[PDB]
RNA sequence: CCGAACG
RNA sequence: GACGAGCUGAACGCGAAUAUCUCUUUCGCCUUUUACUAAAGAGAUCCGCGAGUUUUGCUCACGCAGUCGCAUCUUUUUGUGGGGCU
């Protein structure tokens, strides 16, 4: 068990931004993400390489394609921080 | 022969509506005028067609003890009932399962009326003095107000910001239930008159007048325009029977506003003509005291629930 | 009426309400069986 | 068998037909399915190769190691699955 | 997964070469393998100028089709999923009267 | 197998 | 994503126990009728029996609870990058 998967995954309903391995940007909502880093979005808008934004109601994004996450500065990191050490 | 100018689509001009095991307390013609809820001492609810053979195609069950009052609500699919086991039950009618089962009341639960404008809201006056208002997606009540004395008859106005509540108290009340936020809210209107309890309120088809039953054995209509005389007594009707049996008796107005039906303990089923404000049918053939009457949603026809498990169901001539 | 009547009104409605619909009161009641001697 | 998802399995069933396997190359190769892996390490017969320049070839059998293939185009007749049936709503 | 919430629904697919797969979905595996009912392959052709970027995509029918997650990078809904009698009577009875 | 009534 | 013993009601149904009766016939007792015999059939009855919620009568018992809205070496989630030709 990571520490970072497990950080992650505990993002439900953060409204945060992603980049793709090949340059797509999206903003939206995360609905969930799951042990393969695997993300279902809401309130979403996708970018893609130099191409017009276009919204999705939802949005489901492979884990290994994502390049990296932008997250809130609004961001309690030590709340979501401690915990991960422990073993559920 | 005898040829009478039938006026309904029924088999007869008098039908007889069985199937029940106890008292009925309560009963409700569908909006669009072809169910029939029916809401007995035995802690069940008869659904029948009003129409080609009156039959019943649903028992539903599910209170524990008299379900004392039944409305339809506005769709004609979901049903109100009210009971004396201290628990309100939304139910849906084409189904057979019920809904939403709220039980806040501490006593039994004798009256309620859903709103007919707006949303899914119904209130609910019960033994413990207090009229409560319930709105249908939230699980707690909305509303709630406190008397001092136990309710026996409330309605829910035409518009949809007031309630009518009367009760033992010898005076029915009117509250506002935006004006009250607060849990210890003071009456607005009191409609003095009666010279004893309220037994049943029925709001007029156009909103301004409320109907009273009492076991003053007296019908008083009111009106409840905001703009009144001193005294908002408008009519007076004597001619149904209140007795020792003290059950639920309610009023109702022809879907037209022309006739007022009252249930009575002496068995009859009465219809004064509103105007004159006299007596046009006295029907007779019930057994035990008459409990409600409701007039038809389109057609003058007239069906009586009584507290001898039978229910008459039958079309008025002159 | 002004709780020197009310009061006892109120009661006596809230107590046959209650004897009207009591549990050995209500429809599906069954009494007891027969106890031995 | 337990642990192994749904579409693997169909797979296997797809056994003994003449299917397509797309892989991330971009050719296309049409063949009877002799056998495949847990990995979708698989084996065609029958095979005929459509190259990224609209080559045809004819190939006697072909093993496909599953990591390469992109995806694979199955008949509608084996969409009858029971797994497919099974969790279907009706 | 929530994407159970998505079985029959239709979707679409986006490659890491960046073809497009529409298909209805059907099964899916913790690989990312998904299942498509009816796909199709919308491969962007790049766009000449004087035409709409909407009209000139490459529709090739691919049928049904499953999905290796590998490649696999981006999943989106495209559109919806395709298409006590009781013991009542009522007898005729007249009122009775006492006189 | 196995017997009682009646007439 | 989750909990019964005893009685009377249920309304549907005949592991291994089986007795009686009626009817239509044959047979045998044989003076007649009962009361019988043993065959064929066709019909009943008795004595009992199983599961659904109906609860009556517990004298038992409960709610941060067992469960909530697979975790880095060639085969899978640690991708082979970069450029550019029609
Ligand atoms: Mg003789
Ligand atoms: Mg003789």
């Amino acid at each position: 068990m990571v520490k970072l998967v497990r950080f992650l995954m505990k993002l439900a309903n953060e409204t945060v931004q992603i980049e793709l391995k090949n340059g797509t940007v999206i903003q939206g909502t995360i609905a969930g993400v799951d042990i393969a880093m695997n993300t279902h979005l809401k309130a979403v808008k996708l970018t893609a390489r130099g191409k017009n934004p276009v919204s999705m109601d939802h949005l489901s994004v492979r884990g290994n394609n994502i390049r990296y996450y932008i997250l809130p500065d609004s961001l309690n990191l030590d709340t979501l921080l401690v915990d991960i050490d422990k073993p559920k | 022969k005898e040829g009478i100018t039938r006026t309904s689509n029924l088999s007869a001009p008098i039908i007889q509506l069985s199937g029940h095991a106890g008292e009925v307390f309560s009963m409700r013609f569908s909006p669009d005028g072809q169910c029939i809820a029916s809401g007995s001492f035995d802690k069940t609810i008869f659904l029948w067609r009003t129409y080609d053979e009156n039959e019943n195609y649903n028992v539903i069950a599910g209170h524990r003890n008299a379900v004392l009052e039944v409305h339809w609500f506005t769709d004609g699919e979901a049903l109100l009932s009210c009971s004396a086991d201290k628990t309100a039950r939304c139910w849906d009618a084409e189904t057979g399962a019920p809904i939403k089962k709220m039980g806040e009341h501490t006593a039994v639960v004798n009256s309620c009326c859903p709103l007919r404008r707006g949303a899914k809201v119904f209130v609910t006056g019960a033994d413990d003095s207090t009229v409560k208002v319930w709105d249908m997606r939230v699980k707690k009540s909305v509303h709630t107000l406190r008397s001092e004395f136990p309710v026996c008859a409330v309605a829910f106005a035409d518009a949809g910001d007031q309630v009518y509540s009367g009760g033992v108290d010898n005076a029915i009340k009117v509250w506002d239930l935006r004006r009250g936020g607060g849990a210890d809210v003071e009456p607005s209107m009191l409609l003095k008159g009666h010279s004893d309890s309220v037994t049943g309120l029925r709001v007029s088809p156009d909103g301004g007048h409320l109907l009273s039953n009492a076991m003053d054995n007296t019908l008083r209509e009111w009106d409840v325009r905001p703009y009144a005389p001193p005294n908002r007594c408008t009519k007076v009707f004597t001619g149904h029977m209140h007795n020792f049996e003290k059950n639920l008796l309610r009023c109702d107005y022809a879907a037209d506003g022309s006739k007022v039906a009252c249930g009575s303990a002496d068995r009859m089923v009465y219809i004064w003509d509103t105007s004159t404000r006299k007596l046009l049918y006295k029907l007779p053939g019930h057994s035990g005291s008459v409990n409600e009457v409701v007039f038809h949603s389109k057609e003058p026809i007239v069906a009586s629930a009584s507290s001898d498990k039978t229910i008459f169901l039958g079309e008025l001539t002159q | 009426l002004q709780q020197k009547l009310l009061e006892e009104k109120a009661k006596k409605w809230a107590q046959l309400n209650a004897k009207r619909y009591g549990d050995k009161r209500k429809f599906g009641f069954v009494e007891a069986p027969k106890e031995d001697m | 068998a337990k642990g192994i998802g749904i579409p693997v399995k169909l797979l296997h069933e797809a056994e003994g037909h003449v299917v397509t396997v797309e892989l991330k190359s971009g050719e296309m190769y049409r063949g009877e399915l002799c056998d495949a892996e847990d990995n979708m390490n698989c084996q065609l017969k029958d095979v005929t190769a459509t190259g990224r320049d609209g080559r045809v070839t004819q190939l006697a059998h072909l093993f496909i190691r599953g990591s390469r293939v992109r995806f694979f185009i199955i008949p509608d007749m084996l969409k009858n699955a029971p797994m497919f049936k099974r969790i279907d709503p009706k | 997964s929530k994407l159970l919430q998505y079985i029959n629904f239709r979707m679409r697919v986006t490659l890491v070469d960046s073809r497009q797969i529409v298909g209805r979905f059907m099964a899916f595996d913790r690989h990312m393998n998904l299942v498509l009912g009816d796909s199709e392959e919308f491969r962007r052709l790049p766009p000449k100028k004087g035409k709409s970027e909407e009209e000139r995509e490459e529709r090739r029918v691919l049928g049904l089709v499953l999905l290796r997650g590998e490649e696999i990078v981006s999943l989106t809904i495209e559109g919806p999923p395709p298409n006590p009698g009781g013991p009542g009577i009522g007898r005729a009875v007249g009122r009775g009267m006492p006189a």
